[PDB]
RNA sequence: UGUGUGUCCG
């Protein structure tokens, strides 16, 4: 009986060892992913404050706006129109201000 | 014959630039057209031979070579023209003048009788009436003038016929003045002597063609001068005499009723105004009328200075002051006004400016503004005036289009979620609006005070469409009898060819729309939003868009467009999709009086997050539509053709007016510098321009309406105030609502409201400039109590009358087919119920009425334009001479009997007659009763019946089968039909048109009346939804004489010309009225016999006639009495008890309705004396499933189920009934359409087609004024005596009745407290509940309907259901 | 004696087995967190692109606009 | 034999047990540091939901304007180089600044199209609103003296020379505007226009203890029609209170006065 | 007294390993409940960022065509 | 020879 306990015991402990070694490399790959992960949070705590900012003065500066119309926006968004659809140049003669 | 017809009423704008030819012929001299062709081109065939024509030479041989312009001549014609001399007319106007006095007494008696009758009449009457309105009559001003007009236009109207060779002259000498007339155009000769000087020694009418040494060696040794005009100025000229003379008698009549204060201004003061602007036109010509403009705001800057006056008040006259200063300081500096001149040219304003009147008086007077004449209009200072505001360059704030587009939306969320359930199934990831969220899933919506933080969230919003494109049920919007443009390959073919100096090479085949409505092959609705969406109105034939200048104003000129026919059809298909889509969203609310609301209600709406005062103010909405760019306008429509599924719909107008070519289309004068090399590319000079940037005048006007009302909304949501909009003709009035505590008393109110109401003004003028559309703030005043608005004007509270405006048009000669006597007297009657709704004086206006009833028939009689001269139509029809014994009986007798009566004074009391037949029988019983010649009431209304059909019977369920009462539709219906037949290859017209329409209608409707018991208006608004209702809508597009004598497709069908048929058919008609005695059997009138009851006269007269179509069915639902007759006034003491209620109630007791006065008074103004001046307190079935954007179709095929199932209840036959009439309507099937029907469930269906249906709103004809003072009590009738009584005729009569009785006395005079309605035991009846039974089917192939045009619904299920 | 050893050895396999059945499971669970770190780089990535985007619509506004 | 080898296996077992402990120790302490590095991540929840709400509001606002405008925005450097030559405005829309334009406007030195001038005037004509001075009249000397004249009956009368001399010492005063408001409120409240004229010459402080103003005429011509009446022998120390309303002078020594 | 040693140690290392079982499973069940607790808000910080570039994304792409 | 001299959206 002792060769089979020598060959249990052998089988247990080989298991238990492959067991540590998995738990090992699952810390390892654990690690691996925590300094991914950590590894840029600090730009983005950084980069979301720059952004806000950002944003905040562009919409402060678009209420300061003056927009003049101009004689050339119809003929400009109905030749884009005919454009988008069947799309060719609109038959001549040219529109009133083709430029 | 002849393929003309000349109008009888003013009905274009006033053009001279043809004169400028005839002077030409003449050899005469003459500047009218500022465009230097027309003065050397080639004169026309006609106006050319004027040289050959001896009297024209004759009549020019002792005049002046130089000529004065017809607009400073005007008023002097006016004032120095009475009818003395010798006109070619053989029955002079004047000499059937007494006959029509006569006539008039005669009518005013009645009235007083009938209301002798009713209960109402007067207290402490006077003897001396008669007699004083004789002499109001007789002594009148502008008497013999108005009958030499009508003379002067009978003349030229039967002148201008004869388009043919070897024309014809006219002349007439009165006096002082030379008239001749020649086709269209009227040579005045008259005396040098009596024209106003300058300082120099020549005419103010010279000033600005001849110089001064010109002049005065062209006239030399010369009396008598020459001025050249058309025959438009003749009709205007008729129509200011005939107005003058309705509001001089109307002023004068109005004195005797109430000798102490009356509600019309006067009849002295009336005539200085008339002189006094006759005399500024005639100094300042046409440039008078921008001081003539000014009469409307300084009467409202005076009405609105009749109250406390705290600040404000004072500010909109004075600025009316300056401004109408510099205007007569501006246009006076060039002219050498003499200094006595230059100080009696400013009376009309000054005589303005110091009236002292009642506001009642003040508004009446505001009516007068056309009594002047109106301009002389030329094309160049139009289109410079349209150049200007429309390629300006404007500067605009993205941020306030961002918040108004925000509105936009918002608003119709709301509108959306307010109806139909919940919110719109918002896709596009949701995540980018957070705070809407949380609304989405709790399923709620923002209240209005939180919403001001997540209004851009409203941006990122998407959904599916919520708006169906197939939801058109009347086509007749596509046919309507107009003129559109032409194409661009003959745009200049529209001119003269001789004006233009060369022949266009290309011509159009025809200009109207009905012509080329049905010459398209492939018309349907998808196949015009595919023509849009294609963008296929850029093609190089498609712009065109012509101008046309106005009608009848007093502005330099205003002008609207007109387009081809298929941009045409999509501007119409744009404007209904807006009109049932959206555009609800964006209400018009109206009744915004404070003073006329409940307060509790009126707290409960003012809460915005107590007593509640709100102010207003009004701003001009007509400027706004030059003043649109595309700029503003994109987000807008982009949103537009989302919330469909259309691709380039909307934007059609910014996409092609820019491209086209702007001119004005006049006959007499092509634009500047056209020659036949530059004909494909025209110059733009000083009556044309090629960059277009702004909107044109009536297109696209509800986008506009509804962006205005987005950037209210926008302006409400910025400062926490409450506002009321409401936008009608050509402006809007705002009102703010400001809410105040308890202990604030009310001196200090007003003055905050109207601090609130300014300062929310300028913020709006801030939001509209920042916009791109600039207000006045010198035109923009700010009130606290008075409200103008449309047709309604408000003080405090207290409606003002305003009855010259509708009383003053009224005329013998209108536009009504071929000169009916008929549609003239119902237009006469029209206007006389329109003029007595308002005032509160009843006689006035009914002798206006009554005289010119009488002047109408006698000119038509003698005078009618359809047959040649000499001829008579009273002789032939009757053999003797018309007398008047036989006109005064039948203009006694009503319509409905066939009997040309349209003044019946029942309407003194309501609008809406519940029975037309009994009260035409109660009318003329009293009538006959009043004379001596009671034994005529049986042979009057016998008659005999008539040869009608089903289809009229479907078509008027009211009636009665006699041929007098019977209009010209059907013969217009008829000729339509006859045209249809042999043209109209639309493709898809045909198919609805097939050849068994005929039987199927017919058949359709026989079906429908073939229950038991039969009723009528159930199968009138059963038949109105099949395929043969679309058919008759379609039929009666003819609108006027011209297009019937004048059509190429009418007239191409040979067979008898049009002008024989109508002709005879006018004979005939003439000869069923006004003979009697021929017209009648005596086998009715002694079955009418011993019957002494209306109600049965008119159940047995109904039952007798329609025997060939009811064979012996009864007859139910068409029979209501008389209310005059069922009931009776007692006019209770204060102190005393009733006599029937009391004497003769111990029994069983009798019912009635009781009416009692209140005591508070609110508002009076200017005094408590008159009661109309003074107002009070006291306000006066569901279905399981719904569908989303249901069709027409579906909707009409719903309603028809829904009818169908509730009328047959008694029967086990709806599923076999309702099948054929749905096959023809929709693609689903019968037990699928229940689910959707509403389960209705009523009781005696007669009841809620007579008032819940609601074919009339009833309403009253009586100011609002005297209702709130009165209290009526109607649950002391006890069981009702359901019944017969219609509850909201009975309170209208009450109050109406209450209001005559009160109208000349003072409060404190009137010595009568209650009132008692008692009825009467023999009009009054039980009417049980009946239901309709039908043995049959309607075992018809309706199935061939297989057309997408407005008749079958393939797929209805296509967005959802709830 | 003998017997006891046996059941001992016995017990001390099924545990065993137990410890390698438990362990298998816990690495089945474990390959998961893959789920919850993509998001980090994922995150990282989008927000250098929010950046040079916003960057870049800056200069735009800086280029159109006639400003100061 | 056995049992030394059966010793030896527990022995070996024991210790691998040991390191397999220790490694299930450093495995949870790595499990440990993991939810300690995760947790400082949690936080952002507050600084992202407000980027994600401006930066919304940004896109929104820009989306829109970028879709107002069409493909012909006109780059200002475009804009300034066509103002140069041919001044007029450039074909399709342009964006400036508030101030830059304003002080643009301000300096005549770079010839700003003129167009560009009248719209922005336009624009900016209408901040200046308040619920004060909204409806307000601009009232001169000329158009008071018209309006006072449009209400007198007749002409040539002293009530002319009276209106005269208000509307010149009102001018002089710069109180034109309670001399309007008050002739005003007494003609609506119900007095007559001489009444009104009356209040107006006793009721104003300016018009308290003033002398006349004196014309001079060099006859009888210069007197109307209508004031032949009124002239009389000039009194000691005249009043404007009394009636005093203008003082005639002559050449040779004569002066005369006029009372209603 | 060999067997009895024998015994007392197999009880011992029993005792252990199932001690370690517990306490495995403890810290699987942790780790369980730390990935339950970190699934939704990163996940929603992700797409929120994700539609915040694409919108930016679009708003540029539609201004490139234009200078 | 003067194509119906003209007379739209609501
Ligand atoms: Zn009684």
């Amino acid at each position: 009986h002792s060769f089979e306990e020598v060959v249990q015991t052998l089988a247990s402990l080989a298991t238990v060892v492959q067991q540590q070694t998995i738990a090992s490399e699952s810390l390892e790959q654990r690690i691996t992913s925590l300094e991914n992960g950590l590894k840029p949070v600090y730009d983005m705590a950084k980069t979301i404050s720059s952004l806000n900012r950002v944003c905040a003065e562009m919409v402060a500066k678009y209420d300061l706006l003056v927009m003049t119309t101009g004689r050339a926006t119809a003929t400009a968004a109905a030749t884009e129109a005919y454009w988008a659809e069947h799309g060719q140049p609109p038959p001549g003669p040219s529109l009133y201000e083709e430029s | 014959q002849h393929t003309q017809y000349p109008d009888a009423r003013l009905s274009s704008p006033i053009v001279l630039d043809q004169c400028d030819l005839v002077t030409r012929a003449c050899g005469l001299y003459s500047s009218y057209s500022l465009n230097p062709q027309l003065r050397n081109c080639k004169l026309p065939k006609h106006i050319y031979r004027l040289k050959y024509d001896v009297t024209v030479t004759k009549f020019l041989s002792d005049v002046p070579v130089a000529t004065l312009p017809i607009d400073f001549i005007v008023p002097i014609l006016l004032k120095a023209l009475s009818g003395n001399g010798f006109c070619p007319v053989e029955p002079r106007c004047q000499q059937f003048l007494d006959e029509i006095i006569k006539y008039t007494m005669q009518d005013a008696l009645f009235l007083k009788y009938y209301l002798k009758n009713v209960g109402a009449q007067e207290d402490c009457v006077d003897d001396h009436f008669q007699e004083k309105i004789l002499s109001s009559i007789q002594g009148n001003e502008f008497l013999h003038q108005m009958f030499f007009w009508y003379d002067l236009a009978i003349l030229t109207r039967r002148g201008r016929l004869n388009r043919g060779n070897s024309r014809s002259t006219w002349f007439v000498h009165d006096d002082l003045i030379d008239i001749l007339g020649y086709g269209d155009y009227v040579f005045w000769k008259i005396p040098i002597s009596l024209l106003p000087l300058n300082t120099q020694g020549i005419p103010h009418a010279a000033m600005d063609w001849y110089q001064t040494s010109v002049f005065k060696e062209a006239v030399q040794g010369h009396t008598h001068i020459v001025s050249v005009s058309t025959a438009d100025v003749l009709i205007m000229c008729k129509d200011l005499i005939t107005c003058r003379f309705n509001t001089t008698l109307i002023s004068k009549i109005a004195e005797v009723e109430d000798p102490v204060c009356s509600d019309y201004p006067n009849f002295k003061i009336v005539s200085m105004l008339y002189q006094s602007g006759d005399y500024l036109l005639s100094i300042l010509g046409s440039d008078g009328y921008k001081i003539i403009k000014f009469l409307e705001p300084l009467c409202l800057a005076k009405i609105q200075l009749c109250s406390k006056y705290t600040e404000r008040k004072g500010r909109f006259l004075t600025q009316m002051h300056l401004a109408v200063n510099h205007t007569l300081e501006e246009i006076t500096e060039i002219r050498a006004l003499k200094p006595s001149q230059a100080h009696k040219i400013r009376e009309f304003h000054r005589t303005l400016i110091r009236l002292e009147m009642t506001p009642q008086q003040l508004c009446e007077l505001f009516s007068i503004q056309k009594h002047w004449g109106h301009p002389v209009l030329h094309s160049e200072t139009a289109i410079q005036k349209v150049k200007k505001h429309a390629t300006v360059l404007k500067a605009l704030r993205p941020i306030v289009i961002f918040e108004t587009y925000c509105v936009f939306k918002y608003s119709i969320a709301k509108h959306y979620f307010d109806s139909q359930g919940s919110w719109y199934s918002v896709t596009s990831d949701r995540n980018l609006t957070p705070g809407l969220n949380s609304y989405i899933k709790r399923n709620q919506f923002p209240p209005l005070p939180m919403i001001k933080e997540l209004l851009w969230e409203f941006y990122h919003l998407d959904h599916p469409p919520l708006f169906s494109t197939k939801i058109i049920s009347d086509l007749s919007i596509f046919i309507k009898d107009r003129a559109t443009a032409v194409e661009r390959t003959c745009w200049d073919a529209v001119f003269e060819p001789n004006v233009l100096g060369y022949n266009p090479p290309h011509k159009f085949s025809t200009k109207r729309v009905p012509e080329q409505f049905l010459e398209q092959e492939n018309f349907s609705i998808e196949n015009v939003l595919s023509y849009a969406q294609k963008l296929e109105y850029l093609l190089p034939q498609y712009r065109n868009f012509s101008f046309s200048l106005k009608e009848k104003e007093l502005n330099v000129g205003r002008t609207f467009g007109k387009l081809p026919y298929p941009t045409r059809n999509v501007q119409t298909l744009c404007e209904a999709l807006l009109a049932d889509g959206l555009a609800k969203a964006f209400p018009s609310n109206m009744m915004v009086v404070t003073e006329r609301e409940q307060k509790e209600s009126l707290l409960h709406q003012a809460s915005w997050h107590a007593t509640v005062r709100g102010s207003s103010f009004v701003t001009d909405l007509e400027k706004y539509n030059l003043a649109f760019r595309y700029e503003f306008t994109a987000p807008f429509i982009e949103y537009c053709n989302r919330c469909y599924g259309v691709k380039n719909v909307f934007n059609w107008m910014h996409y092609t007016i820019p491209q086209c070519y702007m001119h004005v289309s006049d006959y007499y004068n092509p634009p500047h510098n056209l020659t036949l090399e530059n004909r494909n590319n025209p110059p733009e000079g000083p009556s044309s321009y090629r960059g277009h940037m702004g909107g044109i005048e009536g297109l696209q006007q509800k986008l506009w309406t509804s962006i205005s009302c987005a950037q209210i909304s926008l302006v409400e949501i910025k400062t926490g105030f409450k506002l009321r909009s409401a936008v009608m003709g050509d402006n809007q009035c705002i009102t703010v609502l400001s809410v105040f505590p308890l202990e604030t008393d009310a001196d200090e109110q007003e003055q905050s409201a109207e601090d609130n109401a300014a300062r929310v003004a300028a913020s709006l003028a801030k939001v509209t400039s920042a916009c791109g559309i600039f207000l006045k703030p010198d035109e923009t005043f700010v009130h606290s109590g008075f409200i103008y608005f449309g047709k309604k004007q408000y003080l405090n509270g207290v409606q003002l009358p305003q009855s010259l405006k509708t009383a003053t048009r009224m005329a013998p000669l209108s536009d009504a087919i071929f000169d009916d006597l008929q549609g003239t007297l119902a237009s006469i009657g029209t206007a006389f119920e329109r003029s007595i709704s308002e005032t509160r004086h009843i006689f006035p206006c009914r002798i206006t009425a009554a005289f010119h009833t009488f002047f109408s028939v006698r000119i038509l009689q003698y005078h009618h334009l359809g047959f040649n001269k000499g001829f008579d139509l009273g002789q032939l029809t009757l053999g003797k001479p018309l007398d008047f014994g036989t006109i005064s009986l039948a203009l006694a007798v009503p319509q409905v009997l066939g009997g040309l009566s349209f003044l019946n004074p029942e309407k003194c009391f309501y609008r809406n007659l519940g029975d037309p037949v009994t009260s035409g029988l109660f009318q003329l019983k009293t009538y006959l009763r009043m004379i001596e010649m009671d034994d005529l009431f049986l042979p009057l209304i016998a008659k005999n019946p008539g040869n009608c059909t089903a289809i009229d019977f479907v078509l008027n369920p009211s009636g009665l089968n006699v041929p007098g009462s019977q209009d010209l539709t059907s013969f217009l219906r008829q000729i339509v039909r006859r045209t249809i037949t042999l043209s109209a290859k639309n493709k898809l017209i045909n198919t609805l048109f097939h050849a068994s329409a005929d039987f199927e209608d017919e058949m359709v409707c026989k079906w429908l009346l073939s229950s038991t018991p039969v009723m009528s208006r159930f199968a009138a608004d059963i038949f109105s939804r099949t395929p043969s209702g679309k058919r008759l809508q379609i039929l009666g597009y003819l609108e006027g004489t011209r297009t019937l004598l004048a059509s190429k497709i009418i007239n191409n069908n040979t067979e008898t010309p049009v002008l024989d048929r109508l002709r005879k058919i006018t004979l005939q008609r003439w000869s069923l009225w006004f003979s009697y005695l021929d017209h009648c059997d005596n086998i009715l009138a002694e079955a009418l016999t011993q019957i002494t009851c209306t109600v049965d006269l008119a159940q047995i007269l109904r039952e007798y006639s329609w025997a060939h179509i009811l064979e012996g069915r009864p007859l139910i639902g068409a029979t209501l009495p008389c209310m005059i007759e069922q009931f009776k006034v007692v006019w209770l003491k204060p102190y005393e008890q009733c006599p029937q209620c009391s004497n003769a109630k111990q029994p069983g007791g009798k019912p009635f309705v009781s009416v009692a006065v209140k005591k508070h008074i609110v508002s009076a103004w200017p005094n408590a004396s008159r009661i109309s001046w003074t107002i009070g307190d006291g306000i006066p079935g569901q279905p399981a499933i719904k569908p989303k954007c249901p069709s027409a179709a579906l909707r009409e095929a719903i309603e028809l189920a829904s009818r169908l199932t509730w009328v047959t209840q008694g029967s086990s036959n709806s599923d076999l009934l309702i099948k054929p009439f749905l096959e023809a309507r929709v693609n689903l099937s019968v037990q699928e359409i229940l689910q959707m029907t509403p389960s209705h469930y009523s009781g005696n269906i007669v009841h809620r087609y007579n008032d819940q249906y609601s074919p009339h709103s009833f309403m009253a004809n009586r100011m609002s004024n005297s209702a709130t003072r009165l209290i009526v009590s109607t649950n002391t009738l006890g069981e009702f005596s359901d019944s017969n009584i219609i509850f909201q005729n009975v309170i209208n009569y009450a109050v109406a009745l209450f209001d005559i009785k009160f109208r000349n006395t003072e409060a404190t005079d009137i010595q009568y407290n209650r009132a008692h309605l008692h009825l009467t035991k023999c009009c009054t009846r039980e009417v049980p509940a009946q239901y309709l039974t039908y043995t049959s089917t309607l075992d018809l192939d309706l199935t061939r309907y297989r057309e997408n045009e407005l008749i079958y619904d393939n797929n209805p299920l296509k967005g959802g259901l709830n | 004696s003998f017997e006891e050893v046996v059941q001992t050895l016995a017990s001390l396999a099924t545990v065993v087995q137990q410890q390698t059945i438990a362990s298998e499971s816990l690495e089945q669970r474990i390959t998961s967190l893959e789920n919850g770190l993509k998001p980090v780089y994922d995150m990282a990535k989008t927000i250098s692109s929010l950046n040079r985007v916003c960057a870049e619509m800056v200069a735009k506004y800086d280029l159109l606009v006639m400003t100061t | 034999h056995s049992f030394e080898e059966v010793v030896q296996t527990l022995a070996s077992l024991a210790t691998v047990v040991q390191q397999q402990t220790i490694a299930s120790e450093s495995l949870e302490q790595r499990i440990t540091s993991l939810e300690n590095g995760l947790k400082p991540v949690y936080d952002m929840a507050k600084t992202i939901s407000s980027l994600n709400r401006v930066c919304a509001e940004m896109v929104a606002k820009y989306d829109l304007l970028v879709m107002t405008t069409g493909r012909a925005t006109a780059t200002a450097a475009a804009t300034e180089a066509y103002w140069a030559e041919h001044g007029q405005p450039p074909p399709g829309p342009s964006l400036y600044e508030e101030s830059a334009i304003r002080g643009k406007i301000e300096s005549r030195d770079e010839t700003v199209p003129q167009s560009v001038r009248e719209a922005f005037n336009n624009l900016d004509s209408t901040t200046s609103l308040t619920e004060e001075n909204f409806g307000k009249p601009d009232i001169s000397a000329k158009d008071l003296r018209n309006i006072m004249y449009d209400h007198l009956p007749g002409f040539g009368t002293a009530f002319h020379q009276l209106v005269q001399v208000i509307c010149k010492l009102g001018k002089d005063s710069n109180s034109l505007d309670i001399i309007h408001a008050e002739f005003q409120a007494s003609l609506a409240e119900g007095d007559s226009p001489q009444c009104a004229l009356i209040q107006i010459t006793k009721r104003v402080p300016i018009f308290q203890d003033a002398a006349p103003p004196v014309i001079h005429i060099r006859s009888r011509g210069d007197i109307p029609r209508a004031c032949q009446k009124s002239l009389r022998p000039v009194p000691p120390s005249p009043k404007i209170d009394r009636g005093w309303v203008c003082v005639f002078q002559l050449q040779d020594g004569k002066t005369l006065g006029l009372k209603i």
